[PDB]
C-alpha cells in the first residue's frame, strides 16, 4: 500500500538504478523478464498478467547509458514509456541542463511522474538518485525539485546523491556544478544522503578482501543501503520505521537536513567462514571512523540525531544492551542537547546477496543514518576548492554564454557561507 | 618423466661441479607439522546456573559502570 | 546519432583521412565493398555517427573530400578503401594552388567555397542531431591553410553553435618541406583563433621519432605515419560511439579543456605503443599506460611539456578495466609533479572510460592536452615571419593577387597576442 | 571465562607458537579445519557454524615465517587477520625494530588485541613468546610491553622469552640486544621466564636417547611447559593454582620475578619402559641441576621460592612425603626468611602425546617453577660480555644513526649494576 | 617485497652475471623462453625478489647491463639464457674505454651514466619495496671499474639508506693480466671505502687453485670460474627466497658481520667442493662441512688467515640439518683456534640455516669472512703503486682528462690509512 517513487537522473543515477533494481527483483520473486513463479506492492505495480512493472523513472539527456537498459537483460521488465532519452548531452555544464536544453524535457518527465502517481494510492515520498559533479544530474534535477515542491505539495524528498571525493576526481568543472545546485535544492529537499566515491573504494579494498572491483561493486553496496532503508515498508518487524519518522528523528531545523550513511556488515566469504557476527561487534564496527561511506572524520564533528535499522535475526535485548555501551564511550562525542539520540528499527527478513556478488550470506545487518557536523567540514573543503577558481574569471564563458547571469555566482558563495555558519553555530554548547 | 628437459638442462649446467640427482625438498615444518593430527575432565562442564551467573557478572559490571 | 561531418583539404588531409576511414571501417567491420561482415552486434548500434545509411547494407561515409588539383583524388580512389566515398563529395577544380595561402583564399578560393558549401550544407541538414565539424588539413601548405580556413569561416557565420574540431599539421623544427610556410602558418593561425573552439596540432618529425624510437620500425613510410595519426583520430570520439561506464562527447572535452576562448590549442598522444621486439616482455595493464602517456617522447608535437605548464588535460580510456587504478594514478601524476600543473585549478585531469578495445589490443588510451609549451612553436613561427617580412622577402607573390601589405602586420600582431596570453599563465 | 591472549612476536615466537597451538588443538577435540567431529574456552572461540578461531596474534616484520604458516596445515584454523606480516627487517637491531620500522606497524597490531579482548568475557593475562637475541623479539617486544602497560594495565603479563646461552651464540650483537631489552621486562612486565638453548640441547642429549635435535624438538618441550601452567584454568583440580594466585606466591620483591621452568618426566620410549615415574621419584628429579632449562648452577645459589604443578594421576598423600624428603637435605639450601616456600598444584589430566614426537606419555607429569638467587651469577657473565665489547665502542654506529643517543648503553649498565645488588642483598640475613 | 636490482659493468662483470642470472633461473625453474619448468611449488612464492612478472606465464630478469663495447652485449644475447633479458635495459657505450679509469669516469662514463640512471630509476619504482642493489665489478680494467664507481656514487647520493653488495675481482699479487692494474685498483678502492657497505674480494688464482688442486679440472675455462662465483652469489641471498630454520637476509649479514663503517672487505668461499672420484669416499655432514668451509684452499683470496686475525665469520647453511652440529662446532672451532680469532668479541661466528638446498647437493655452505689478512693483500698493491707513481710513469693518459697529478696522493693516503686501521686489531 505504502508505495514510493524513485527518480533516477543522470549517468550515475541510471547506473545506480541498474544495480539496485536487480536486487529489488531478486529479494522478491520477480524474475528479470517481469514474471513471478503483497510485499512487492511498494516497488512493483502488479498488472493482471502476473508481470510487474517498476515504479521508477529513468531520465537522461545522453542516450548512451540508457540504451544498454533497453537492449540488456532487463528489456522486458521496464515500461518502455518510462526510459526517457534526450537528444543532446548537458556535458558537465549546469546552464546546459538548467535553462536551454534541460527546459524542453521537464514537461514530459513531469507528465510521466503524474501518470505514475495516478496509479499510486499510497504515495509517500521520492527517492532521487542524482549526481552533483555532473551535467544533467546537477542541473536537470534542480528543475525537477523546483517543479515538485510547487506542484506536489509537502511530500518527502530523500536524495541519494553522489558527492565529489576530496582526492579522486573525474571532471575539472565539478566544483561549479556542485556549488550551483545547492542554492535552490537546499530549500527544495527534506533530507540529502551524501555519498562520496573514494571512501567506498577503501571499503571494498580494506573490508572486502578483493582487489580491482569496478563501479558495479560500488553500485551493489548503494543498492544494499537503499534496500535497508525501505525494509520496514514491505516486511514484518518488531518496530517498523515508516518513511515519515525518518525525518522526525533526523532533521531538527529547517536548514540542517544532511545526514550520513554507514553499512557495517560488509565482510567477505572467508571472513564469514571464521568470524561470527552478533549485534555488538557490528554495532561497534558501524561507528568506526574508517568504515564510513563518506570520507570524513566523525570524531571532529558532533552527532545530532541517529537512527538504526536492524535487519535479519535480532532480539531487542542486546540491541538495548549495545547502545548503552555507546553512551559510556567518551571517544564518541554526542551533542549535549539530545539525551535520547537513538532510533531502533527491526525487520525479520535477512539480507540477500546477488549471485556472483561480493558479500556473503549474513544473519544480522545494520544500516546507519546520522546527522553529524563533519559534513560542514566537507562543505568548507569544497568551498575552498571552488574559491580558487572564481579568483580569475575561470570557465565562466560556458555559463554566461548560454542563459545564465553573472550575478548568480556571487550570491551562491554567501548563501553557502550562511549555511556553514549556521551549521557550525548549532554545534556549540 | 614429464619434466625431463629441466633435469637435462640442469645437469649439463652443473656437471662441471655439482653432480647429484633430482629430489623434492619440503620445508621442515611441513614435514614435522603434518596431517598426523575415556578423558578425565574433558572440560569444566559449566551449564545453566553458571551461565546465568556469568551473564549476571557482565550485567552488574556494566550496571556499576553506570 | 550525435553526428560528425568530416572535411578534408589538401594532400595532407586526403591521405590522413584515407587512413582514418581505413581504421574506422576496420573497427566497424566494413568491407571495401561497403557491406558489413563483422561479428559483434555492437558495431551497428551507433553506426550512423560516421556513416550514412544506404540500400544494399552499404554504409557510405559522411565526408566531403576536396583538393584543387585532381591528381590526389586518383590516389585515394585507387586505394584499398577508395570505392566507398560518394563522387558528389569528390569536389575539385582544375588548377592547383601550389603552396600559396592567398591563392587559395581570395581569387580562386572564392570560386570553390560555394561549390563545397553546397555539399557541406546538403549533408549537414540531413542529420538527426548535429554535433560539429571535424576537419583534416595542413598548416604549412597552400591548399589546406589557403582554402579550408575559408570553409571554417563560412561555416562559423552560418552554424554559430556547432563545435569546431580541427587536426592540423604544424611545421617541423629542423626540417622544412616547403620554403614559404611561415607566411601560411602566420596567416592561418590568426584566422583559426577567433573561430575554432578545439584545434589539434600534429607534426611529421615527432611522429618519425615515435615510429623510430618506440615502434622500432625499419622503413617508416607515410602509411604508418598516417596510421599513427588515425589511432588518435578514432580515439577521441570513442565514447560518443561505444557504451561504457563513463562516457564523454566532444562538448565534454570542450568544457573541461578550455579555460578561456583564446586558449584552445591542443596536442595529442597515444599510450599503448610498443614494438614487436618488446611484445612478450611488456605487462599490459594500467600502470605502464599511465606512465607511458605521461612520457614526453610519446607525444605528437615538438614541444617538451617540461618547459611549459599544463593547464588542463584529458585522458580517454578504452577497453575493460577497473576504475580506481585509473583515478588513483591520475592522482599520482597530479601529485608526483606539482611543478607540472597549475596551482590555480584544483583538478586538471579529465577521464572517460569506454568498453570495447581497439582491434588488436586488450587495453588502450588516448592523451589530449592543453599545454603552455605550445607557445614555444608559435614564437618560432613569429620569429620566422619577422625574419621574412623585414625586407618583403616573398611578398610579391602574395600581393600579386590582391592582398594588402598591411594585413601581414595585423597577422603578426594578433599571432603574438596568443604568445602573450600563454606567457601570463606561466 | 578464564581466557588468555597469546602474542607471538618474532620468528622464534612464531615457531614455538606453531608447536604450542598444534598441541592445544590436539589436547581438545578440534580438527585443523576448526570443527569437532567447555575446555576450549581459554584458547578458542566457538562460532555459530562450529568453527573455532584460536586467540593468537602472530606478528613478525617478515612474511617468510608467517606466510610459511599460511601454506601450512593450519591455514583454515587461523583467522587471516592475525597473521600480521611486515616489509623489511629489524635486522639484529633493538634500535631499528623499536624506533624506525616498528612504529609504522605497532599502531596496526594493537588494534587486534583490542578486538580479541572485546570478545573476551574475562581476560586473565597475556602470554608473550619471543627471544632476547634477535632484532624483532627485542624491540617489538619492548614496544608491546610499554603500549600494553599504558593501555590495559593491571593484568598478569606472562613472558616466555628465550635467553642467550653462555657458550652457544648465533648473533654477535646479541649481548647488545639482550641487555637493552631488560628495560621493559624489569619495569613493564609483571612476570617473566628465561630459557636458554644449551640446557634443552643437553636434556635432549642425555634424558632423551636422541642425538642431532632439530628446532621443532625444542619448541615442543616449550609448548608442553606452557600447556602445563595454563592447564589449571582449563582443568582445575584438588589443589588448583590461578594465574593471579601464583604471581603473589613467586615474588618477594617487585624486582625479583625471574623463575626457572622445568618439565621433570622428559623421557623416551625405550628409556621409560623399565621404571615408574612415580610421585616420590620425580620430585627430587625436579631439582636436578642438569635438568634445569637454564644453563646455570643452582648449587651456588639458595632457593627462595618454589611452585610445583602436578598433572594427572597424583594423590595428595605422598606429596607431603615428597615435600618432607626435600626440606631435610643439606644440598638443597634455602633462604632463612621463608621456611615453607612451597605451593603445590594438583590436576587430573595426563599429558597428550603428540604423534610424531618423542615424549612417550607418563601419567604423573610435574611442571616446576623455582625462584633461585643463582640466576644472578648467570647475569654477571653477560655484563662481562658487554663490558669487553663496549671498551672501544664497537657496533655503536648502527644504533646512534637511528635517532637514539649513544649513552643509553651506559645507563643500561648502571641499571644492571644496580640490579645485581638486589640479588646480592637477599639470601644473607640476620 | 625484498627485491634486488642487479647491475653488470665491464666484460668480466657481464660474463660473471650471465652465469649468475642463469644459475638463478636454474634454481627457480625458468626456461630460456621465460616460462615455468620447475618440479615444486616452492620456487614461485618468492620469485619477485629477482624476477618481474610478464603476461603469458613468462618471467623476465631485473637487471641493467652496461658497458662501452657492443661485443660483450652481442655475446650475452648469443648465450643460451641471453634472450630472457629485456632489450630496452641493454644500455651501452659504443666506443672503447682504453682501460683508462679517467676516460671511463669522466669523458665516456659521463655520457652514459644518465641513461643507466634513467633505466634504474624506472626499474626501482616498479616494486612496492626495494631491499637493495647488487653489482658485478672488475678492479683491473677501465670499462668495469670506471663508471661502476660512478654508478655507486650516484646511487648512494639518491637512494641513501639501502644495501649495495658489490662483487669485485681484485688484481693479482703474483701474476697479472693488465700492466695498468694497480692504478685502476687503487682508484676504485678509494671510492669503495666511502659509499659502499658490503664489498667482496675475488682473486682469479684462488679460482685456479681450487679448480686444479681440489676440483681436479684439467682444462678450466672461465665459465667454471664464473660458475663458482655464482654459486657463492646464490648462497648469500637464499634466505630471501627460500624458507628455513634461522633466516638471515642481507641486512642481517650487514649488521652482524662488519663492526666499523670502513672494515667491510669480505672474504667469500663455498664449502662442499670435491672432485668426482672422491665423492663416494667421504661422508656428507656438518663436521666435515665446517672444515671444508674453514679450509683456506676453499677460499677466494690469496691471503692466508694464519698471518692475521679473524674478526667475524658468517656461514649461510643450506639443506636438511640438525642444529646441534651447527651450534656446537662453531664453539669447538673457536676453542681449538683461540689464537687466530680475536679476543674482544666472545662469539665470532654467525650461522644461518636454510632448508631448501641447491640442486645437486644437500650439504651446502657459503663462507663469509672478515679477517686482518686483507692488509697482507693490500700492501702488495700499495707497494706496486708506490713503485709506479714515484717514477712519474703513466699519468698523461689520466692527466689528459682534466684530473691532475695530485689526486693520486689522496688515494695512497687512504690506502695507508686503511692499512693502519687493519693493523690496530692484529
Ligand atoms: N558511485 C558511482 N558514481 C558514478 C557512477 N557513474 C557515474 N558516476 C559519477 O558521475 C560523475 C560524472 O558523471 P555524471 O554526474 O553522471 O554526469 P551527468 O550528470 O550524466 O552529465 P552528462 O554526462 O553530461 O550528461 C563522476 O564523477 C562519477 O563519480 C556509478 O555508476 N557509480
Ligand atoms: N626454538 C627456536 N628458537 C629459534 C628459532 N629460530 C631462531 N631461534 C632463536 O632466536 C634467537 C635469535 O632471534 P632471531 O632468530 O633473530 O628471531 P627474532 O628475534 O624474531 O629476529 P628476526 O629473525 O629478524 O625476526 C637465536 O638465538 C635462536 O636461538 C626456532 O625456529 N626455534
Ligand atoms: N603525416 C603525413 N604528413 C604528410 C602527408 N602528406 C604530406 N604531409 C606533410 O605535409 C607537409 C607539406 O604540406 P602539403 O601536404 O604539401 O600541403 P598542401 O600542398 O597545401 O596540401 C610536409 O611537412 C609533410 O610532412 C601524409 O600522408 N602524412
Ligand atoms: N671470472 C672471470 N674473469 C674474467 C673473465 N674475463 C676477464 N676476466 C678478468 O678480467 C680481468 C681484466 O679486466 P677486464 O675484464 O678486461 O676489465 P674491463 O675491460 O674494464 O671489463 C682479468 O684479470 C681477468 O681475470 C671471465 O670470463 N671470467
Ligand atoms: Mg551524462
Ligand atoms: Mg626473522
Amino acid at each position: 500500500m505504502r508505495e514510493c517513487i524513485s527518480i533516477h537522473v543522470g549517468q550515475a543515477g541510471v547506473q545506480i538504478g541498474n544495480a539496485c533494481w536487480e536486487l529489488y527483483c531478486l529479494e522478491h520473486g520477480i524474475q528479470p523478464d517481469g514474471q513471478m513463479p503483497d510485499s512487492f506492492n511498494t516497488f512493483f505495480s502488479e498488472t493482471g498478467a502476473g508481470k510487474h512493472v517498476p515504479r521508477a523513472v529513468f531520465v537522461d539527456l545522453e542516450p548512451t547509458v540508457v540504451d544498454e537498459v533497453r537492449t540488456g537483460t532487463y528489456r522486458q521488465l521496464f515500461h518502455p514509456e518510462q526510459l526517457i532519452t534526450g537528444k543532446e548531452d548537458a556535458a558537465n555544464n549546469y546552464a546546459r541542463g538548467h535553462y536551454t536544453i534541460g527546459k524542453e524535457i521537464v514537461d514530459l518527465v513531469l507528465d510521466r511522474i503524474r501518470k505514475l502517481a495516478d496509479l499510486c494510492t499510497g504515495l509517500q515520498g521520492f527517492l532521487i538518485f542524482h549526481s552533483f559533479g555532473g551535467g544533467t544530474g546537477s542541473g536537470f534535477a534542480s528543475l525537477l525539485m523546483e517543479r515538485l515542491s510547487v506542484d506536489y505539495g509537502k511530500k518527502s524528498k530523500l536524495e541519494f546523491a553522489i558527492y565529489p571525493a576530496p582526492q579522486v576526481s573525474t571532471a575539472v568543472v565539478e566544483p561549479y556544478n556542485s556549488i550551483l545546485t545547492t542554492h535552490t535544492t537546499l530549500e527544495h529537499s527534506d533530507c540529502a544522503f551524501m555519498v562520496d566515491n573514494e571512501a567506498i573504494y577503501d571499503i571494498c579494498r580494506r573490508n572486502l578482501d578483493i582487489e580491482r572491483p569496478t563501479y558495479t561493486n560500488l553500485n551493489r553496496l548503494i543498492g544494499q543501503i537503499v534496500s535497508s532503508i525501505t525494509a520496514s515498508l514491505r516486511f514484518d518487524g518488531a518496530l517498523n520505521v515508516d518513511l515519515t519518522e525518518f525525518q522526525t528523528n533526523l532533521v531538527p531545523y529547517p536548514r540542517i537536513h544532511f545526514p550520513l550513511a554507514t553499512y557495517a556488515p560488509v565482510i567477505s566469504a572467508e571472513k564469514a567462514y571464521h568470524e561470527q557476527l552478533s549485534v555488538a561487534e557490528i554495532t561497534n564496527a558501524c561507528f568506526e571512523p574508517a568504515n564510513q561511506m563518506v570520507k570524513c572524520d566523525p570524531r571532529h564533528g558532533k552527532y545530532m540525531a541517529c537512527c538504526m535499522l536492524y535487519r535479519g535475526d535480532v532480539v531487542p535485548k542486546d540491541v538495548n544492551a549495545a547502545i548503552a555501551t555507546i553512551k559510556t564511550k567518551r571517544t564518541i562525542q554526542f551533542v549535549d542537547w539530545c539525551p535520547t539520540g537513538f532510533k531502533v528499527g527491526i525487520n525479520y527478513q535477512p539480507p540477500t546477496v546477488v549471485p556472483g556478488g561480493d558479500l556473503a550470506k549474513v544473519q544480522r545487518a545494520v544500516c546507519m543514518l546520522s546527522n553529524t557536523t563533519a559534513i560542514a567540514e566537507a562543505w568548507a573543503r569544497l568551498d575552498h576548492k571552488l574559491d580558487l577558481m572564481y579568483a580569475k574569471r575561470a570557465f565562466v564563458h560556458w555559463y554566461v554564454g548560454e542563459g545564465m547571469e553573472e550575478g548568480e555566482f556571487s550570491e551562491a558563495r554567501e548563501d553557502l557561507a550562511a549555511l556553514e555558519k549556521d551549521y557550525e553555530e548549532v554545534g556549540v554548547d | 618423466s614429464i619434466f625431463s628437459d629441466y633435469y637435462d638442462l640442469g645437469y649439463n649446467m652443473r656437471s662441471n661441479l655439482f653432480q647429484g640427482a633430482p629430489q623434492e625438498t619440503k620445508s621442515l615444518m611441513k614435514a614435522s607439522y603434518t596431517p598426523e593430527v575415556l578423558e578425565h575432565w574433558h572440560g569444566r562442564k559449566t551449564d545453566d546456573l553458571g551461565r546465568w551467573h556469568q551473564k549476571n557478572a557482565m550485567n552488574m559490571n556494566l550496571q556499576k559502570a553506570l | 546519432m550525435r553526428e560528425i561531418v568530416h572535411l578534408q583539404a589538401g594532400q595532407c588531409g586526403n591521405q590522413i583521412g584515407a587512413k582514418f576511414w581505413e581504421v574506422i571501417s576496420d573497427e566497424h567491420g566494413i568491407d571495401p565493398t561497403g557491406t558489413y561482415h563483422g561479428d559483434s552486434d555492437l558495431q551497428l548500434e551507433r553506426i550512423n555517427v560516421y556513416y550514412n545509411e544506404a540500400t544494399g547494407g552499404k554504409y557510405v561515409p559522411r565526408a566531403v573530400l576536396v583538393d584543387l588539383e585532381p591528381g590526389t583524388m586518383d590516389s585515394v580512389r585507387s586505394g584499398p578503401f577508395g570505392q566507398i566515398f560518394r563522387p558528389d563529395n569528390f569536389v575539385f577544380g582544375q588548377s592547383g594552388a601550389g603552396n600559396n595561402w592567398a591563392k587559395g583564399h581570395y581569387t580562386e578560393g572564392a570560386e570553390l567555397v560555394d561549390s563545397v558549401l553546397d555539399v557541406v550544407r546538403k549533408e549537414a541538414e540531413s542529420c538527426d542531431c548535429l554535433q560539429g565539424f571535424q576537419l583534416t588539413h595542413s598548416l604549412g601548405g597552400g591548399t589546406g591553410s589557403g582554402m579550408g580556413t575559408l570553409l571554417i569561416s563560412k561555416i562559423r557565420e552560418e552554424y554559430p553553435d556547432r563545435i569546431m574540431n580541427t587536426f592540423s599539421v604544424v611545421p617541423s623544427p629542423k626540417v622544412s618541406d616547403t620554403v614559404v610556410e611561415p607566411y601560411n602558418a602566420t596567416l592561418s593561425v590568426h584566422q583559426l583563433v577567433e573561430n575554432t573552439d578545439e584545434t589539434y596540432c600534429i607534426d611529421n618529425e615527432a611522429l618519425y621519432d615515435i615510429c623510430f624510437r618506440t615502434l622500432k620500425l625499419t622503413t617508416p613510410t607515410y602509411g604508418d605515419l598516417n596510421h599513427l595519426v588515425s589511432a588518435t583520430m578514432s580515439g577521441v570520439t570513442t565514447c560518443l560511439r561505444f557504451p561504457g561506464q563513463l562516457n564523454a562527447d566532444l562538448r565534454k572535452l570542450a568544457v573541461n579543456m578550455v579555460p578561456f576562448p583564446r586558449l584552445h590549442f591542443f596536442m595529442p598522444g597515444f599510450a599503448p605503443l610498443t614494438s614487436r621486439g618488446s611484445q612478450q616482455y611488456r605487462a599490459l595493464t594500467v600502470p605502464e599506460l599511465t606512465q607511458q602517456m605521461f612520457d614526453a617522447k610519446n607525444m605528437m608535437a615538438a614541444c617538451d611539456p617540461r618547459h611549459g605548464r599544463y593547464l588542463t588535460v584529458a585522458a580517454v580510456f578504452r577497453g575493460r578495466m577497473s576504475m580506481k587504478e585509473v583515478d588513483e594514478q591520475m592522482l599520482n601524476v597530479q601529485n608526483k609533479n606539482s611543478s607540472y600543473f597549475v596551482e590555480w585549478i584544483p583538478n586538471n585531469v579529465k577521464t572517460a572510460v569506454c568498453d570495447i578495445p581497439p582491434r588488436g589490443l586488450k587495453m588502450s588510451a588516448t592523451f589530449i592536452g592543453n599545454s603552455t609549451a605550445i607557445q614555444e612553436l608559435f614564437k618560432r613561427i613569429s620569429e620566422q615571419f619577422t625574419a621574412m617580412f623585414r625586407r618583403k622577402a616573398f611578398l610579391h607573390w602574395y600581393t600579386g593577387e590582391g592582398m594588402d601589405e598591411m594585413e601581414f602586420t595585423e597577422a603578426e600582431s594578433n599571432m603574438n597576442d596568443l604568445v602573450s596570453e600563454y606567457q601570463q599563465y606561466q
